[PDB]
RNA sequence: GCGGGAGUAACUAUGACUCUCUUAAGGUAGCCAAAUGCCUCGUCAUCUAAUUAGUGACGCGCAUGAAUGGAUUAACGAGAU
RNA sequence: GAGAAUUUGGACAAACUUGGUCAUUUAGAGGAACUAAAAGUCGUAACAAGGUUUCCGUAGGUGAACCUGCGGAAGGAUCA
RNA sequence: CCUACCAUGGUUUCAACGGGUACGGGGAAUAAGGGUUCGAUUCCGGAGAGGGAGCCUGAGAAACGGCUACCACAUCCAAGGAAGGCAGCAGGCGCGCAAAUUACCCAAUCCUAAUUCAGGGAGGUAGUGACAAUAAAUAACGAUACAGGGCCCAUUCGGGUCUUGUAAUUGGAAUGAGUACAAUGUAAAUACCUUAACGAGGAACAAUUGGAGGCAAGUCUGGUGCCAGCAGCCGCGGUAAUUCCAGCUCCAAUAGCGUAUAUUAAAGUUGUUGCAGUUAAAAAGCUCGUAGUUGACUUUGGGCCCGGUUGGCCGGUCCGAUUUUUUCGUGUACUGGAUUUCCAACGGGGCCUUUCCUUCUGGCUAACCUUGAGUCCUUGUGGCUCUUGGCGAACCAGGACUUUACUUUGAAAAAAUUAGAGUGUUCAAAGCAGGCGUAUUGCUCGAAUAUAGCAUGGAAUAAUAGAAUAGGACUUUGGUUCUAUUUUGUUGGUUUCUAGGACCAUCGUAAUGAUUAGGGACGGUCGGGGGCAUCGGUAUUCAAUUGUCGAGGUGAAAUUCUUGGAUUUAUUGAAGACUAACUACUGCGAAAGCAUUUGCCAAGGACGUUUUCAUUAAUCAAGAACGAAAGUUAGGGGAUCGAAGAUGAUCUGGUACCGUCGUAGUCUUAACCAUAAACUAUGCCGACUAGAUCGGGUGGUGUUUUUUUAAUGACCACUCGGUACCUUACGAGAAAUCAAAGUCGGUUCUGGGGGGAGUAUGGUCGCAAGGCUGAAACUUAAAGGAAUUGACGGAAG
């Protein structure tokens, strides 16, 4: 048949399958910086996923600077990145850690607050 | 020869000829215009000598809004007809389209009294 | 025939660039540990019962450089791992 | 006359092993390039006619943005 | 299916074969529809049972719970040797974002075995989880006391309507669930349903989540200070933060709320319905031509193909039972939807076909579909009239009836007119129609087949040979013989009818309406279109010689050139390149491109009366040929100017501009590479719509030129082609502007944010520099076009 060679659109993901969100051992938990209009350390970790395999970072944001996501945690990660754009301050994260969640719950929540939760 | 044909009778109108002066002669042109003399789109019309193929003479009243072509003759169905009737005139109880029928030459809705498919040629509204 | 001494970038770490001395005046395209390397089992990957060859680079160039020429690049041998 | 077991011969299906050839993935000496990021080095190329009008194609040469030969365009007003 | 032998074919750009990917349909989601994306549950079909192999048993198997040998795994074992395969249910381990009990049962339905009745991890049920929909839904009443602000009315005294608070307020009523008792249906089990009375307990079984700068309903005060933090987008936080954090203060929805996944919509952003290309991304450098796609035109039926509309299955409605619009079953009608392939009927569109025709001689013989009009009948609409149901006319559509008519020929003085003949064939059945009981004939309905004759073929007619059929005469009953009819082959005279081949004229009028659409021949004509061979002039340079003493450059300068006589002035000789003026608002070539004069070979366009073949045409991926300049190879040549290279000057620097010299190039033949901001930034071809200039042809009964008068002219009227172009109304567009780049078709090319990128890699071409074809990771939130204001200039007035 005719038709031009159009690409079906592609979220900006390494990671891939049927699944919404991804377990992964970690590597290590970094503080890096960020682009040219603001300042501050914001934190992230170096997530490797089991089934898929792939190295990817992703922003942790916590009401803890230094929250629990160590070296070996097994953590869950989400979008946030994959839906909408890639963040404007510190790029390379398109992934966004979950709280309290996995099959080991390693990963801790949001401290020392007391409004609702999320 | 199907392009030009309706865009000079359209063109007519537009300015205001009371007659239009257009020409040839062999045999699809002139019944569907005894359909737009029915329907009271144009009035009478005559033959006049040529050396060769013929003149036409059409006389208008100022009715015409836009007349054109349908330029691949496309099959039309005893029941889709009015899917070209869409898009063809933008007004619906205002317009006709002229279908080339298996009975002929004549109107769309006389082809659905009829009973009958064929192709298509052009629009008036 | 084709240079020395001195000072200098967040932070481990380096010298873009700048000054000064000296002489007639101080090198491009491209490549490197050599039929040439004091220093050197240098430094790293892969191979091997050990394996420095096979083959992968490192930069720590005693002392690479366009006509008695760099460089593109197929065929052929009682010649070399 | 029949059944079981043994031997020989014919034809069929597919596996297993070895060699050659092609594609893909991973590890990888080594080699070339890009993007993002504060401060720097050297020049003033581009930007007003930026004080040699620019840009693009192509060829040669230089520490360096570059300079020069040749052609053309308005991406200099006006239909050059 | 298989082998032996023989032939050499078969498939393929309408995509073979290979590689990668994938069960397929009824259907499911989204959408207005078109379409796009999917193939869970259900249902139908195929294929599979640890891996690989083979067989038996049997009607059915090359067999999940069958068998044998072999291999790998895990397991038992007396070590001799055996026994195994959860892609059946429940469950274990591992994988993961993540998905449920090692439950109950044969009652009901269905399957398996005379019935009883037994078996079923099929199935009928239960348990688990906001997983979703659904309803109840996140709660709402009659009555009374008091306080505050707003509005109508007011006799101003109050009265009415009406609710963010408040009170041990009062009367209460109410579900969902448990428990005791009664009553009810199926049971093997777990949990029992429904109504009423009485007592007790709990209570509409605890309401949370999200947002508050714009998009997107909704702001104030504290605290923190680029930190802690939030971020889908753009962004916010470094002291007065409606964006962080907490409060109180608001908005929206609610048993769900937010986030994440992914599809579709938004998106007319892959355009079939339904997209752009002068400047934003986009016409291939230009010609030419094959496959392919498209097709001016008269009269026709058949054939072929495309497209319906109607009937077959399912659902709803209709009917019966029933409380029912639940639901089930049967029959019929209507309506709607689906699988998209076959048959048939009915009207098309597109596709295909000839004046004429043996010859002395006579010229001989014969004819049209249909359209249109009229009349009758039938249907629908509207008017008048009836509570509503009747009537006359017009018009639409369908059917029937209907000839005048058309034509080849004769007789006529001509001719009116008249006389004769014709307007398809065959077969079976069913209906109606002359005379008769019928038969049979004619017409209509439906099919099949074919659609100018005289070389040729068929029939009539005659002969002969073979075969079939019927009747008669005979028969030692096989057969012979005669006659009639049909069919096949062959031959001849005459009569009648049918195919096929060559060549030419005209364009008539009814179905899209001011149409000569393709190739030239004949005769005149223009041009810097091309290649070659000649020739002329000016300027420059070099060489030789005379008369005569310093020049050349620049902003100043110097390198440089001169007393070994320069510049120069004149004469003489030589070598190469270019052609001032004419020269233009000019012409030619499809584009690249084309300037002295003359000659030869040789091409194309435009005009004119015509003559003439008769769709021959248009366009065109691939393919083929041609190619400015720069570059490359081999052999020549080098006057005039010069990349690279070498000196002088300028400057902070000056690897440049400037000045003095000078190499490759620049020129030429042959061969190659093949590009340009290769341009009108606008594809080709055909028809519609007001207004210059150059070339051809015609006219100007008048005037001028002028002595081979050719004035080709002057100057004016037109009529055609090219159309430097100018200028402009309608109209279009975002606008500048265009005058089609307005607007239309047939066909081909091309675009889908910027950077990465015309790069990487492979293929292909090249001698080599390099060309052609041609992405992604990743980065980012914009790049870009049209149009305005103002500052500035070693810009102007």
């Amino acid at each position: 048949n005719y038709k031009k060679r159009l690409l079906g659109t592609a979220f900006k993901s390494s990671p891939f399958g049927g699944s919404s969100h991804a377990k992964g051992i970690v590597l290590e938990k970094l503080g890096i910086e960020s682009k040219q209009p603001n300042s501050a350390i914001r934190k992230c970790v170096r997530v490797q996923l089991i089934k898929n395999g792939k190295k990817v970072t992703a922003f942790v944001p916590n009401d803890g600077c230094l929250n629990f996501v160590d070296e070996n945690d097994e953590v869950l990660l989400a979008g946030f990145g994959r839906k909408g754009k890639a963040k404007g301050d510190i790029p390379g994260v398109r992934f966004k850690v979950v709280k309290v969640s996995g099959v080991s719950l390693l990963a801790l929540w949001k401290e020392k607050k007391e409004k609702p939760r999320s | 020869l199907l392009a030009d044909a309706l865009n000079a009778i359209n063109n007519a109108e537009k300015t205001g000829k009371r007659q239009v002066l257009i020409r040839p002669s062999s045999k699809v042109i002139i019944k569907f215009l005894q359909v737009m003399q029915k329907h009271g789109y144009i009035g009478e019309f005559e033959y006049i000598d040529d050396h060769r193929s013929g003149k036409i003479v059409v006389q208008l009243n100022g009715r015409l809004n836009k007349c054109g072509v349908i330029s691949p003759r496309f099959n039309v169905k005893i029941g889709d007809i009015e899917k070209w009737t869409a898009n063809l005139l933008p007004a619906r109880q205002f317009g006709y389209v002229i279908l080339t029928t298996s009975a002929g030459i004549m109107d769309h809705e006389e082809a659905r009294r009829k009973h009958v498919s064929g192709k298509i040629l052009g629009f008036v509204y």
